[PDB]
């Protein structure tokens, strides 16, 4: 079981035991987590599109395939957006016949052959046209239909179809926020996942107040982000991102200390030091006198203290100079072997 | 010394020889000899010790430890004798040499 | 003359490198396994086999040591060599008088190699430097292990054995004398006054 | 020094290019396209890193 | 001994990988599709190789 904190280190490096040495540790969380939208200024517009289906069955045989099958968009067969924004959804109609008798049938979407999904196109997404259709027309991918009783035997039923063109003017909106005049969002102070100025990512950001004049972005030299301005004023902020590597010590099958680089406690451990470029975390003493490890420029002994590395000691004697003094000679002698 | 060869997987091991010292002894030095007080004379090797314990004078190497006697063909004339010399008459030279 | 004696030792981050902290690279890098385990140990095992060479001959004395003092050396003004004795901290000798000049020119443009601090590049309210800007792709450079005090501790020991004579215990025999026995070794010098 | 230097400048500017694939950032292809199509456009980055 | 060893073992490691084709054996490849196809394929873990 994943559980223990030394329990993981064997869960993330698929190996039933460990040796003893350095390991590189850094453990992430899958969550949920809130987003933030940042643009370049425009006026808000919304449309709303749904897609309904209902269905009759029971003609011979219920089990192969559904009687009748109807598709259409708002009412219409087809409809497309000379807006700003839009949002898509999907609606399955099972108040059919008043009694919910669509329990056993399930219809969903499929995966067709267009370069996106139909679930993610309410995400930021950027377009030209779509126009959306029911109907075959010339150049258009498309998303099949399918019904099944109790995933037993499957079915195609029908289709719909979508076109596109690559541009930069619309865009999707996971919901209609109404009552606002430009559609902007920002969370502050723990991690995000941003779409600023068409950058992707993840990190927490943090208001700051520095004196610079010039762009709104400046980017490391690797694409990421490192801080945007907000155009009406001044200030800047930064973005960091909100999970550090770190680097654990095992020795005897057990956690002995880690070397961090946040001011905090760490996997069981509660003491802290702070050396000259980076923190240091262990729950060992102060008396130990031996040394079982070394690293750069110290050595963590058994229990997990820190004993800095000593010198070797070695004495020499000049050669000997012409003078009216007391000079020392070798008298007697002695042999080593040396590989 | 001296040297041992020995093979080891695709290569060779070496097993050298080498002294160490264990035990030093005190000398009195000295540093030429300056007779009538205008001829001097050095040492010409410069890996000699002129020395003397209790009024007799002895000459050995500056690496061992290995006395013996001083003879003539060891001296050479190095004449306006330095200071720190060792006063000593013509008369009695051949009691150092 | 210069000489290069040691470089700099580097660690990387494999599952940080290849994708930023995405929770759903680890689940493809799994098929990976022994793709990147063989990098992180190939890198830190030369990265120790460097500091068990480089720390063996760094020795010190201390007898030696206490003869490097400027009164000790004739008339002879090497005062601009000779380690600095108190810094007003616990440091036995700081750099001489010459490696600050050296170090004034080059290593203050250098930016990313050099004793960088990592406790500063998590707590924003600025601009990330160069040096914090790759700690967040998972390059990490380790400290050396000649800093300036033990650097400062096996030179002091060589600039000071030249007055070392073989004399008893701790003599120092004077400077204008350990030249005359490093001349006789080219010829004979048979001139009384110096 | 300069040489140094360098050597780390190349290597931390090789993540920019992306290839075959839709972007060179994976938060933008886990975006687009679902879990079934995305697994096919990861690699291609994994193995050239 | 230790550095000669991992040398063929991460050269021999590199037959398991396979490039942006069906799968990293060819006799699979020639089982499926048909001989004007597969040659689309063998190259491209020619090149790799
Ligand atoms: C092409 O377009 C480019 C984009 O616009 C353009 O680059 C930009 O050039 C402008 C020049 O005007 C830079 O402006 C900044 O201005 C800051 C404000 O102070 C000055 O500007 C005021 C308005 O002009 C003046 O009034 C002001 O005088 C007043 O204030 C004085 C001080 O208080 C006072 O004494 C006076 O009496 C008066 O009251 C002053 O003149 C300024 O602070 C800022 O400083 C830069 O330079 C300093 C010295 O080098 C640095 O200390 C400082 O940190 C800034 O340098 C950074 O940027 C340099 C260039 O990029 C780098 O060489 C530096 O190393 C440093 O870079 C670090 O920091 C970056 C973030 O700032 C980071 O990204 C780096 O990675 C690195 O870590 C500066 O002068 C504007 O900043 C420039 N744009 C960018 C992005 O840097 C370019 O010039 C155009 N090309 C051509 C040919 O024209
Ligand atoms: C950027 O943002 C950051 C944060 O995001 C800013 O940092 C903060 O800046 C605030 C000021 O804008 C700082 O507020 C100080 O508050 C002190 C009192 O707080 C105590 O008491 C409260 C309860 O009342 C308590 O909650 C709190 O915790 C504290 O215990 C004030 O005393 C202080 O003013 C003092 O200093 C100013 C001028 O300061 C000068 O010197 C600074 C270095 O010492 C230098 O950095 C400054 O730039 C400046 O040169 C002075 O005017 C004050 O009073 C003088 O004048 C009166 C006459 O009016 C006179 O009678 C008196 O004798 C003095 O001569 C006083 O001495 C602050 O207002 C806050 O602490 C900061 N936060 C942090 C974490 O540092 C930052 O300012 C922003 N800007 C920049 C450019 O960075
Ligand atoms: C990394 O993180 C660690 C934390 O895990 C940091 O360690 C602490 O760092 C602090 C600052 O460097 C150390 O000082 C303490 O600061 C506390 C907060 O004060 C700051 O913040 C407030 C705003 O919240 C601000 O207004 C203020 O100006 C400061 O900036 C203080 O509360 C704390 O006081 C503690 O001690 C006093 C009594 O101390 C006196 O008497 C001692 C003998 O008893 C004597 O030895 C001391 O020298 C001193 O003379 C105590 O009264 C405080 O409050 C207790 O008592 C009241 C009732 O009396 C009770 O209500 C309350 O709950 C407390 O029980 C308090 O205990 C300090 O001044 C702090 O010491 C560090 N902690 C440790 C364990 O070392 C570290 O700094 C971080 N690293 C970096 C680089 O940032
Ligand atoms: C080169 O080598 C040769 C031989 O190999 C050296 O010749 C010998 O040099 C020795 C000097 O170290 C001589 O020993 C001294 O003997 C003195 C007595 O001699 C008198 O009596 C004899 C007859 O017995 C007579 O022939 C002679 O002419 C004299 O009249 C001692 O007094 C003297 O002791 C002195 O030093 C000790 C040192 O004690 C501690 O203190 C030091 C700090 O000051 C410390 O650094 C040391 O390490 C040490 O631990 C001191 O305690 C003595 O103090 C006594 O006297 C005071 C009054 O002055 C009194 O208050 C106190 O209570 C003590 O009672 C005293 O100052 C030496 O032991 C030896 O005789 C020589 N032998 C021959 C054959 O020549 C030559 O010197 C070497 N040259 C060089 C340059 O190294
Ligand atoms: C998916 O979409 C489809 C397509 O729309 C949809 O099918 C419609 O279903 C609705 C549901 O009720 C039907 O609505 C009814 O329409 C009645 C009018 O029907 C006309 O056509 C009759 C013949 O059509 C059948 O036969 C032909 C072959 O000949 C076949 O191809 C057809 O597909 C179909 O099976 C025809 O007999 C009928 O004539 C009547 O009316 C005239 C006067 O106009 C009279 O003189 C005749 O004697 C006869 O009575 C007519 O021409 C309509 O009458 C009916 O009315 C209901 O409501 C009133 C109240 O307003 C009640 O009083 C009455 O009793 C009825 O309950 C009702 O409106 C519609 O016709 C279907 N469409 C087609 C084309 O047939 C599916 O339902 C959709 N799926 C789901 C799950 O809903
Ligand atoms: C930092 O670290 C050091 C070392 O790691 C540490 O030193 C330890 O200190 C603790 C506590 O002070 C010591 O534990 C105590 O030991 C007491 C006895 O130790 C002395 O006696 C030893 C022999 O005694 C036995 O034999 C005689 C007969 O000969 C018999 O009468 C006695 O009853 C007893 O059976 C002796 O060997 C030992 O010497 C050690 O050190 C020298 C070098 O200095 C070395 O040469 C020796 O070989 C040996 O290693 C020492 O002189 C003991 O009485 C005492 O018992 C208390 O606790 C028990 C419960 O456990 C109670 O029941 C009892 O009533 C007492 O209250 C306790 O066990 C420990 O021995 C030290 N370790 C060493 C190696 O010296 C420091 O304290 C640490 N901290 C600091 C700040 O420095
Ligand atoms: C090469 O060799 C030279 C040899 O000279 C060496 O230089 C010496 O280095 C040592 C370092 O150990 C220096 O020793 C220091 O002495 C400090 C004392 O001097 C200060 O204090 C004087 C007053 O103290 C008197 O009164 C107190 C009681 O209040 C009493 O205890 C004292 O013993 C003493 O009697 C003060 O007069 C003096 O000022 C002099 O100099 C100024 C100019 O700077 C001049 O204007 C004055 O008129 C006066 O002449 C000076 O201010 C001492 O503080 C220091 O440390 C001690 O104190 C700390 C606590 O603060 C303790 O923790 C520590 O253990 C010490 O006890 C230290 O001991 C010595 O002064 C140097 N001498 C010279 C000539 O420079 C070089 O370093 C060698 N080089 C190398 C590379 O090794
Ligand atoms: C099974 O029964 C169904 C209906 O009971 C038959 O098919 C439908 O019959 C209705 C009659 O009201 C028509 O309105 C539909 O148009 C018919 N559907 C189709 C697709 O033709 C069916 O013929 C019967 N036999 C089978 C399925 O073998």
């Amino acid at each position: 079981y994943c559980d223990s904190p030394f329990e993981k280190l064997q869960c993330e490096h698929l190996q039933f035991g460990l040796q003893d040495g350095f390991y590189s540790a850094n453990f992430l969380d899958d969550n949920v987590l809130p987003e933030t939208y940042v643009a370049l200024p425009i006026y808000y517009q919304h449309t709303d599109i749904n897609f309904t289906a209902t269905a009759s069955f029971g003609g011979s045989c219920y089990v192969c395939k559904p009687h009748q099958v109807n598709i259409s968009l708002n009412g219409n067969t087809s409809v497309c957006v000379r807006t700003s924004h839009f949002s898509i959804r999907y609606i399955y109609n099972r108040v059919k016949s008043g009694s919910p008798g669509d329990s056993s049938w399930h219809i969903y979407l499929k995966s067709g052959t267009c370069p996106f999904s139909f679930s993610k196109l309410n995400n930021f997404q950027k377009f030209k046209t779509i126009c959306f259709s029911t109907v075959e027309v010339p150049g258009s991918c498309n998303f099949p239909l399918e019904a099944t009783w109790h995933y037993t035997s499957y079915t195609i039923v029908g289709a719909l179809y979508v076109t596109w063109s690559e541009g930069n003017s619309i865009t999707g909106v996971p919901y209609p926020v109404s009552g606002i005049r430009e559609f902007s969002n920002l969370v502050l102070n723990n991690c995000t996942k941003y779409n600023i100025y068409d950058y992707v990512g993840t990190g927490i950001i943090r208001s700051s107040n520095q004196s610079l004049a010039g762009g709104i972005t400046y980017v490391s030299n690797s694409g990421n982000l490192l801080g945007f301005k907000n155009v009406s004023t001044g200030n800047i902020f930064i973005v960091t991102p909100c999970n550090q590597p770190d680097q654990v010590a095992v020795y005897q099958q057990s956690i002995i200390g880690a070397m961090t680089a946040v001011n905090e406690s760490r996997y069981g451990l509660q003491n802290l030091l702070q050396l000259p470029n980076f923190y240091y975390v262990s729950n060992g003493g102060n008396n130990c006198t031996t040394a079982v490890m070394t690293y750069s420029n110290f050595g963590i002994c058994a229990d997990g203290s820190l004993i800095p590395v000593r010198p070797r000691n070695s004495s020499d004697n000049g050669i000997s100079a012409i003078i009216t003094a007391n000079l020392s000679i070798p008298s007697n002698w002695t042999t080593s072997v040396q590989v | 010394i001296f040297s041992i060869v020995n093979s080891a997987p695709d290569g060779l091991l070496f097993l050298h020889t080498v002294l160490l010292p264990t035990d030093y002894k005190n000398v009195k030095a000295w540093s030429g000899i300056c007779v009538d007080g205008i001829y001097g004379y050095v040492l010409r090797q410069p890996n000699l010790v002129l020395y003397s314990d209790n009024g007799v004078f002895r000459v050995t190497s500056r690496v061992m430890f290995q006395p013996r006697l001083p003879v003539l063909s060891d001296f050479v004339q190095i004449y306006n004798c330095n200071v720190t010399f060792v006063n000593i008459s013509r008369v009695e030279l051949h009691t150092v040499i | 003359e210069y000489l290069q004696i040691t470089s700099t030792p580097i660690v990387v981050d494999c599952a940080t490198y290849v994708c930023n902290g995405n929770p759903r690279c680890k689940n493809l890098l799994k098929q990976y396994t022994s793709a990147c385990k063989t990098i992180e140990d190939a890198l830190r095992l030369s990265a120790h086999l460097e500091t068990n060479d480089v720390s063996s001959m760094l020795t010190f004395d201390s007898n030696a040591f206490s003869l490097a003092n400027v009164t000790s050396f004739g008339d002879y003004n090497l005062s601009s060599v000779l380690p600095q004795r108190n810094i007003r901290s616990s440091r036995i000798a700081g750099r001489s008088a010459l490696e600050d000049l050296l170090f004034s020119k080059v290593v203050t443009s250098g930016l990313g190699t050099v004793d960088v601090d990592y406790k500063s590049c998590t707590k924003g309210l600025s601009i990330a430097d160069l040096a914090c800007a790759q700690y967040y792709n998972g390059i990490m450079v380790l400290p050396g292990v000649a800093d300036a005090e033990r650097m400062a501790m096996y030179t002091g020991s060589l600039i000071g054995g030249m007055v070392l004579g073989g004399l008893t215990s701790a003599a120092a025999i004077p400077f204008s004398l350990a030249l005359q026995a490093r001349l006789n070794y080219v010829a004979l010098q048979t001139d009384v006054l110096q | 020094v300069n040489q140094q230097g360098s050597a780390l400048n190349h290597l931390t500017s090789q993540l920019r290019h992306n290839f075959q694939a839709i972007s060179n950032s994976i938060q933008a292809i886990y975006d687009r396209l679902d879990s079934i199509q995305a697994d096919q456009q990861v690699d291609r980055l994994i193995t050239g890193r």
